[PDB]
DNA sequence: TGCGAAATTCCATGACA
DNA sequence: ATTGTCATGGAATTTCGCA
DNA sequence: TGCGAAATTCCATGACA
DNA sequence: ATTGTCATGGAATTTCGCA
């Protein structure tokens, strides 16, 4: 844009040039003498070239890469042309942290009923224990009472032979568990068709989708720890006390062990609660169906003061999952097909396939 | 006197020997007094160790105050009366030659016993992989003197899987036939 | 204690049982009508049994053991019996999390001029490159000023002969770095004396002492990544490209580059500054003294809530550095010997040796 | 005219061939023109490809604006030429045969090429390892005309290896029979 | 002596594995 | 015998250009 | 109708790798 | 086509025992 210069030099005002500065010629450039001192003027057509220069010397956000470019440069509304660049280096984009934190956690309602929802997912590889090395851990989201087995891997094979087991007892609505090897495969889909169990997934590589779960596995592994201390690792014997030992011990905000959400009377354990022995069990079911749905449940807490929350059609980025070494932790730039919820979204990446994922594993495109 | 619950007495018995099924020959048969609640363990013998084995996966989930079973071998032993006293478990034996448990317990073990019955003919080898169907439809069926299933009793909520469908259990002639054949 | 329940059933008053309440005698054993229901008070001769045994069950805290015990007993001040038990269970010492945050971090003060302090670290191991698996990181903290030098492993032999090619142009006061086996040998410690060079080390497994070189980290992955995306990770020949765009790269919050804060000139480096043209070197060096003297230093953060600063004589608990699995994360309670600073502590555990710790791999023993 | 600063002209010039050490026999010398600071780099031979090799470390620390030199064939290539152009750096050259550089800087080059000589008597195959400390030597040398060391000129602050001790550089009678016993 | 907009400053967020 | 750091891009706040 | 102490409730902290 | 959870032990607050 030399036309543009051009009647600046003369002396007649131009939108976004201020009129209280001098305008020359010298070295066959246009200047500005300015506070900071004399830059030169680009032509609109050079601005472009300049401002990638300056960014790609270190691949630098908005003020470092504008700190580089006033040093030899002045033009009106540089940070504007600095941050077109910046939202088009692809390089940024992928590599670049967010800086916006996901919005509040959800606390989904607690499942009304026992067996109306199973959380399932696998501890391990635990030390070699009678040729086990893992622990299928199945919590009933209602109760959270927990039924363990030893397995030798995370396989639908052992998953099954488990269930086939514990579905004795009694078959769940729904079996919420992560996207393991074990829990999405086609075998598994066809041993829960076959029973009326509706399988639920969690989100790829969040594992508070499982919480319920997840957080008993901090127990189990505990109480094995400290059962253990001083003696070689061999936990496979103690699964059976383990479990009995925590489906009894009691959750001190809610002053309930998961046998007593389970049952409404405890067995033959110590320190059995006798309060309901002159109650019939009638009078002692009915008790236990008002305990069931008086229980505290959270609220959903304060979003952080920077946090963001998904909208249909934003430009929205997906964590690369196993980033190799030296390689950018983002994924391209998607688009928010559906908001599922505040914390759940379904997107389409650029190949053009359907994910639902959470927004922890994702990180709203800069710049626009 | 206090009303009768779960976990008061379970009554233990074994069933067979059966065709092999996996390897296995007998079922261990607990059966919760109060609400009539059915477990039932495959064993490789009516053994001390055997009933140990099975009763350690059950004791996992809730520890009766009373084991009721008939002068068994498996019951009598000093290793089982050990193994109670661990646990804080009362055993309890029927008289010699005389089965006493009580009316609804007899009744559960009949069901039991005709259930089994009634699926081995055709699949007599196959019955390992049935048993968790077979306590399903044990425990979701209407006791006519409670009004409530032994899964209600237990749970205190419907089940998921409720046996609507109350089957003959009674052998048909064309599985009399089948049977009668078997039995060579 | 049979005879303090004796002067109980009795009727006559004694010390920690209300006298509202009827005191009685059934199956052997003084009871008590309580409002929760019928109690049986044991001797205080059998206490600490019953504490234990309900305790030991899953090996609970406070709340879930005294509702175990609550069940069928009572007797005055029972959590005082219940934390009694807790305090001195190894088991939940060692195996337990803390549940108190350490206090704020310490912002130390910018050293005053350059080579006055480096900080060293290694990043690796790296995708092959000519041989090459790391990258010496050595930061001047003043200036912010990076040295990258390719190594085919975190050895003396090969900071040693680093350095021997920095210390050309000028040695430092101190050198600051991690524990890492390449820092900490006797060769290296030889290496510096032999030069005047005092070796300052991170408390252990705690890289936020080396903060200012473990950021810088950051900023040369963050490059590399960019400059190969698309390509094969040959990054060797990348390093001498990152380190001088880094060096020359502004910091937003200083508003200048470490090559400016070291030498107080731009070299001939794209968009270079040039501010200083009609000055002196004189009055240019002048100016950098001024610079240097008023840069922005930030303060200690506000502490959290639940925060905890040590005490000497206080018994603290170390974190098990590589912890095993089903080991316990914690060591045995040790005391606090010198307070170095609120955030750096002297500990002298069982074996009788003193450790320089941080406070964030410390937990204060509970239950005291 | 705008006042001398660092980075303004690098002067750079070949020392040697020197006795083989660590397989090196050349060093390259550059001197800043406004400061005096020297930096010294060991190549096996005086060759465009040596010089790019060792300028390459250099100019990741600091690039000039100028780069004097002799018409040396390694200087005067046109890889040399397209190295530079790619930087940004002007080349410059003496004159054939009329070497001419700064008043600093021939002074300069002259105690380098004395303090190298001082140290290669005695070792004169140990000398790869003794750059580092004729480097900072060179560097904490007061300079008479201007009142500051190169180090302080280029860093603005005392050094922490102040080099108080103003050595002989001259040859003590014992060097000068050692030195003309080596040569033979 | 005050407006609207641009420039600057602030600062939570996250990563140095 | 030691100790966090700071690029980043929206938001908040200050400054600029004009009157 | 109010005191001191015990009991209960709150809730930040950290880990499920 | 889904979603964090909750034991833990100091601190805060409520309740108890007595008057
Ligand atoms: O529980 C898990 C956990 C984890 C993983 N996986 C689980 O099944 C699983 O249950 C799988 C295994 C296969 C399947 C796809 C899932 N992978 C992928 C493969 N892989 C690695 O990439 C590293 C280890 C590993 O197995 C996980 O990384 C890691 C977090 N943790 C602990 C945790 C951390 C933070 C929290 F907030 C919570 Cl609540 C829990
Ligand atoms: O920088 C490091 C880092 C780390 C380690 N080490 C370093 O030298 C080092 O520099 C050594 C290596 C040997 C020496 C004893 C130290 N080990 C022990 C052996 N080892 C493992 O136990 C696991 C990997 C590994 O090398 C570290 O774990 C991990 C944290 N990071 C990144 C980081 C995380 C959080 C932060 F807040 C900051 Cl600021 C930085
Ligand atoms: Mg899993
Ligand atoms: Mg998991
Ligand atoms: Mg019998
Ligand atoms: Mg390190
Ligand atoms: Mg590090
Ligand atoms: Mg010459
Ligand atoms: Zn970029
Ligand atoms: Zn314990």
């Amino acid at each position: 844009l030399d036309a543009e210069l051009d009647q600046l030099l003369q002396g007649h005002y131009i939108k976004g040039y201020p009129k209280q500065y001098t305008y020359f010629l010298e070295d066959g450039k246009v200047k500005v003498s300015r506070p900071e001192g004399v830059k030169i003027i680009p032509p609109q057509s050079d601005r472009q070239k300049i401002v990638l220069q300056a960014h790609n010397l270190a691949h630098t956000g908005r003020e470092a890469t504008l700190l580089k470019i006033a040093n030899l440069y002045w033009w009106p509304n540089m940070r504007k042309d600095v941050v077109k660049q910046l939202g088009r280096c692809q390089q940024c984009l992928i590599t670049n942290a967010s800086n916006k934190a996901s919005g509040p956690i959800l606390r989904p309602d607690r499942p009304q009923k026992p067996f109306d929802k199973f959380f399932i997912d696998y501890i391990g590889p635990l030390p070699p224990s009678q040729g086990y090395l893992y622990v299928l851990v199945v919590v009933d989201g209602m109760t959270g009472f927990t039924w363990l087995y030893p397995t030798k891997a995370p396989s639908t094979s052992a998953t099954v032979k488990s269930l086939n087991v514990l579905t004795s007892i009694a078959i769940p609505k729904v079996i919420h568990s992560d996207q393991g090897a074990a829990f999405t495969s086609s075998t598994f889909a066809e041993w829960a068709k076959e029973r009326g169990i509706h399988l639920e997934f969690s989100t790829p590589y969040h594992p508070q989708s499982s919480g319920k779960v997840e957080r008993k596995n901090s127990d189990i592994k505990r109480l094995l720890t400290k059962l253990l201390v001083g003696r070689p690792t061999k936990w496979y014997d103690l699964l059976p006390v383990v479990q009995l030992a925590l489906n009894n011990t009691y959750s001190p905000v809610l002053k309930y062990t998961p046998h007593q959400l389970l049952f409404g009377i405890d067995s033959n354990t110590p320190f059995a609660n006798q309060d309901t022995l002159d109650l019939t069990r009638e009078e002692e079911l009915s008790l236990l169906q008002e305990i069931r749905t008086s229980l505290y449940h959270p609220s959903t807490p304060p979003a952080s003061s920077r946090s963001w929350s998904p909208v249909v059609g934003q430009l929205v980025q997906e964590r690369v999952a196993r980033p190799a070494s030296l390689r950018p932790r983002w994924h391209k730039p998607s688009t928010v097909l559906k908001v599922l919820n505040p914390r759940t979204v379904v997107i389409l990446d650029h190949l053009g396939n359907n994910r639902t994922v959470s927004i922890d594993n994702l990180k709203p495109t800069s710049h626009q | 006197d206090r009303p009768q619950k779960p976990f008061d007495k379970f009554f233990i018995d074994y069933i067979g020997p059966l065709p092999p099924s996996q390897g296995y020959l007998y079922v261990l048969v607990v059966v919760d007094g109060m609400t009539g609640f059915t477990w039932l363990y495959p064993t490789k013998a009516p053994s001390t160790s055997a009933t140990v084995k099975s009763l350690n996966v059950l004791t996992s989930i809730a520890i009766p105050k009373v084991i009721h079973s008939d002068q068994g071998a498996a019951f009598t032993s000093s290793t089982f009366a050990e193994w109670a006293k661990e646990r804080g478990i009362h055993l309890e034996f029927s008289t010699p030659y005389h089965p006493q448990s009580s009316g609804k317990v007899e009744r559960k073990n009949s069901d039991i016993k005709r259930l089994l019955t009634k699926l081995l003919v055709g699949r007599p080898t196959k019955w390992y992989d049935l048993l968790p169907v077979v306590q399903l439809a044990l425990n979701n069926t209407y006791s006519p003197v409670l009004k409530y299933t032994p899964h209600q009793l237990l749970f205190g909520i419907d089940s998921n899987t409720p046996f609507a469908n109350q089957d003959t259990l009674d052998l048909t002639r064309e599985e009399e036939l089948s049977l009668l054949q078997e039995i060579r």
